[PDB]
RNA sequence: AGCGCCGUUCCGAAGGGACGGGCGAUGGCCUCCGUUGCCCUCGGCCGAUCGAAAGGGAGUCGGGUUCAGAUCCCCGAAUC
RNA sequence: CUGUUUAAUUAAAACAAAGCAUCGCGAAGGCCCGCGGCGGGUGUUGACGCGAUGUGAUUUCUGCCCAGUGCUCUGAAUGU
RNA sequence: GGCGAGCCCGAGGGGCUCUCGCUUCUGGCGCCAAGCGCCCGCCCGGCCGGGCGCGACCCGCUCCGGGGACAGUGCCAGGU
């Protein structure tokens, strides 16, 4: 060893990967936010209803924890229809209002008739 | 052979850059490094008292190796061989139904309390004292005490080197009280040279003040001024 | 057997053998930090008569305070 | 009473130096192998106006003999250098304007500026605009040297410390009257909050030890000793004389 | 004494990164790629982090649309 | 002179102000803050500077007093 | 170390005593070693691929300087 630099620093030493002897919360904390708990309501106001005919677009009320990718997955995994894109806003009462544009193949009127509204 | 020129560099001041030199003496060491180095230099600068300058005056390497060849075979039993002697002695006494098959084990005592008791009651033949005891108050009574009680003592370098014969890290002291048949002449041969070194020269050693050694730069400066004094006189 | 000699050598602490060790240790402890962990006591008997039995779990701190 | 105007400077709430727009502290090279055993070349890149400083500030670039890299330092611009003049610094460096070199090389009568008190603190003495120290009376053994400071103090210093040769550029700066309040306002707005100095006579008795009373008069002797505590040292501070001057100063 | 205070480089072993090379291991189409461990070489940090809905900061504009939106919805054309 | 002030009674002859002087200090320093550490501020500064006062453009002038009261220098000079 | 000058004896030589040295017209460029010399797997006396020392002197107890048993800090005492 011929120590060139005037500064003396630490040697890069060995740091162990953590390998515990027991799990520390007994279980995976289960996902409370699954697909039936993401999407609360469909919405039957007249302004939201007008978008169904005129824009091929559905309106839902979502809990505020869920983001746009999870809404885009949940609408597919419940209603078996594609998602063009998703706009969201926070409705000033407190919930999240999510507009979901469907694919051009599908029909918002048929999906409204088959979810009941 | 065709092109293959020499391209020398010139490492003068004000031109082509310096290469990487050794830089051992100039690296900014951390705190504990500088502490132990200034600790050694502070021992060398100050006037150490004669009770503790006795250490750094110790037994040489050849006689230390001969003493260790003596003490290597008086090894106290560590856990495996103590377990072996206990279980095997219990098995043989349970088989042969004997009372006292164990004749005499001669073994060396260690530890400062176990040494000092034997030196007070005059059982010790030879006291081995380690050099490197960092609280020196743990030792500094022992040379004058062994001097009064007549037991010869030898200062040997390396307190870890006493640990490898006692199956432990630090040992600080080794007592010799009891010898075998063959080892008596070797032990007396050791005790003669040890009494020549330590005990009979105790009144000599007790008045030496060790250390008081100035820094070599300052010693070189005073010696250069002494040559200047020689230039003034002659 | 020997802790009596330890205690008596530490007892008359103004003599010339001990005050050198005391001065070296004062410089040594001043150059370090304010609170740290010594691996082993520097007064073994005096720490032992306060309850230090050298086994697994008895820690020795060295600590520094300002006078006045 | 209330705290006087003098004691608020120690707080540093609104009396710090307005230190944003400044470029850097004007230091010499930290002394190393080359400046003690030879000389090393340097280019001045430019000079700039260091704000709050009357001296112009030169930006001299150096070559670093250890790492393949150019280093940039900030010297006080000696009078008469210009962008493209080489600056030579080191022990045996030749003596011209701008060449910072130790005082042991220069003969007595040399007129320098921007020197070190103790060898290796990168310039303390004689740094203001238009000033110079003067080097006299070398002792060969026990390397010390007398210098005249711009006040008149004759100081003995070590001979291993370094100084740039010439005068600090920007002399004659006090030759123009500021002549209106606004330019003084811009000057002290560049430096620090110390303008509108109220006459400790004019201010009120809980605010200064002088003022108050029906007339604007002090009423106390205006020379106050140095053993006097804080808040008291107003007016003349331990004046060994007063009145209008006479002689030169003649203080030994 | 103390909740703590001072302090922002000062009295600190304050980088867990990469280039190639070598030894070794694992896995995929074990062709050959992809990981991981060790070692060598290199690497000023003028210091964590915070601080601007007017400073710095890549990239969207036009037409139409509602009882309430608009450079966001639609139509069409672009760009990072 | 321009400027500023007692917001909720004063706008001035007051205040500052450039100019004129005066004093401390060569960094182990001055003048300050701080309960504390050689902790801060002036200072990323160094006598054409920092700090503390007086007077108040220019023009012409700055007389006389060290008794009092301060301030300062000096010497174990010699009383306390 | 003489490309050196010295101050001597001196036929060369001695080191008596040393001085330090490889950049001063110019807004350039400079790193990650050329060369040397040993050792390996590699081709019948050869070819390819690696390593180590000299280049860059050795030893030594503080990083280098400047102060220093003072200044400073703790307590006590007297002036202010
Ligand atoms: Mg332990
Ligand atoms: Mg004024
Ligand atoms: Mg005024
Ligand atoms: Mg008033
Ligand atoms: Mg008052
Ligand atoms: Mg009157
Ligand atoms: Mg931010
Ligand atoms: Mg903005
Ligand atoms: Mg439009
Ligand atoms: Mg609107
Ligand atoms: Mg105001
Ligand atoms: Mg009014
Ligand atoms: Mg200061
Ligand atoms: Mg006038
Ligand atoms: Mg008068
Ligand atoms: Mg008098
Ligand atoms: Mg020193
Ligand atoms: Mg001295």
């Amino acid at each position: 060893k011929i120590r060139t630099s005037p500064t003396f620093r630490r040697p890069k030493t060995l740091r162990l990967r953590r390998q515990p002897k027991y799990p520390r919360k007994s279980a995976p904390r289960r996902n409370k936010l699954d697909h039936y708990a993401i999407i609360k309501f469909p919405l039957t106001t007249e302004s939201a209803m007008k978008k169904i005919e005129d824009n091929n677009t559905l309106v839902f009320i979502v809990d505020v924890k869920a983001n746009k990718h999870q809404i885009k997955q949940a609408v597919k995994k419940l209603y078996d229809i594609d998602v063009a894109k998703v706009n969201t806003l926070i409705r000033p009462d407190g919930e999240k209002k999510a507009y979901v544009r469907l694919a051009p193949d599908y029909d918002a009127l048929d999906v409204a008739n088959k979810i009941g509204i | 052979n065709p092109l293959f020129e020499k391209r020398p560099k010139n490492f003068g001041i004000g031109q082509d850059i310096q290469p990487k030199r050794d830089l051992t003496r100039f690296v900014k060491w951390p705190r504990y490094i500088r502490l132990q180095r200034q600790r050694a230099i502070l021992y060398k600068r100050l006037k150490v008292p004669p009770a503790i300058n006795q250490f750094t005056q110790a037994l040489d390497r050849q006689t230390a190796t001969q003493l260790l060849k003596l003490a290597h075979k008086y090894r106290p039993e560590t856990k495996q061989e103590k377990k072996q002697r206990l279980l095997a002695r219990a098995e043989k006494k349970a088989a042969g139904k004997g009372d006292v098959p164990t004749k005499r084990p001669p073994v060396l005592r260690a530890g400062v309390n176990t040494v000092t008791t034997l030196v007070e009651n005059k059982k010790a033949q030879l006291v081995v004292i380690a050099h490197d005891v960092d609280p020196i108050e743990l030792v500094v009574f022992l040379p004058a005490l062994c001097r009064k009680m007549g037991v010869p003592y030898c200062i040997i370098k390396g307190k870890a080197r006493l640990g490898r014969l006692v199956h432990r890290k630090t040992c600080t002291t080794v007592a010799f009280t009891q010898v075998n048949s063959e080892d008596k002449g070797a032990l007396a041969k050791l005790v003669e040279a040890i009494r020549t070194n330590y005990n009979d020269r105790y009144d000599e050693i007790r008045r030496h003040w060790g250390g008081n050694v100035l820094g070599p730069k300052s010693v070189a400066r005073i010696a250069k001024l002494e040559k200047a004094k020689a230039k003034e006189l002659a | 057997g020997a802790y009596k000699y330890i205690q008596e050598l530490w007892r008359k602490k103004q003599s010339d053998v001990m005050r050198f060790l005391l001065r070296v240790r004062c410089w040594q402890y001043r150059q370090l930090s304010a609170l740290h962990r010594a691996p082993r006591p520097t007064r073994p008997d005096k720490a032992r008569r306060l309850g230090y039995k050298a086994k697994q779990g008895y820690v020795i701190y060295r600590i520094r305070v300002r006078r006045g | 009473g209330r705290v006087i105007r003098g004691q608020r400077k120690g707080a540093g709430s609104v009396f710090r130096a307005h230190v944003k727009h400044r470029k850097g502290a004007a230091r010499l090279r930290a002394v190393d192998f080359a400046e003690r055993h030879g000389y090393i070349k340097g280019i001045v890149k430019d000079i700039i106006h260091d704000p709050g400083r009357g001296a112009p500030l030169a930006k001299v670039v150096f070559r670093d003999p250890y790492r393949f890299k150019k280093r940039t330092e900030l010297f006080i611009a000696a009078e008469g250098i210009h962008t493209g003049q080489f600056v030579y610094c080191g022990k045996k460096a030749q003596l011209n304007i701008g060449n910072v070199l130790p005082v042991g090389t220069m003969p007595e009568g040399t007129i320098v500026c921007c020197l070190e008190e103790k060898p290796g603190d990168r310039g303390k003495l004689a740094r203001a605009s238009g000033n110079y120290a003067t080097v006299i009376s070398h002792n060969p053994e026990t390397k010390k040297t007398r210098v005249k400071l711009p006040s008149g103090s004759k100081k003995v210093i070590s001979s291993a410390n370094r100084a740039v040769v010439g005068v600090v550029a920007g002399g004659g700066r006090i030759d123009k009257p500021i002549l209106k309040a606004g330019r003084a306002y811009h000057k002290y707005k560049a430096k620090r909050n110390c303008w509108p100095r109220v006459r400790g006579v004019a201010m009120n008795p809980v605010e200064h030890p002088f003022g108050g009373g029906n007339h604007q008069h002090i009423g106390k002797p205006s020379t106050i000793r140095r053993d006097a505590p804080a808040g008291r040292k107003v007016g003349l501070i331990a004046a060994r004389r007063t009145g209008r001057l006479r002689g030169t100063k003649t203080v030994q």
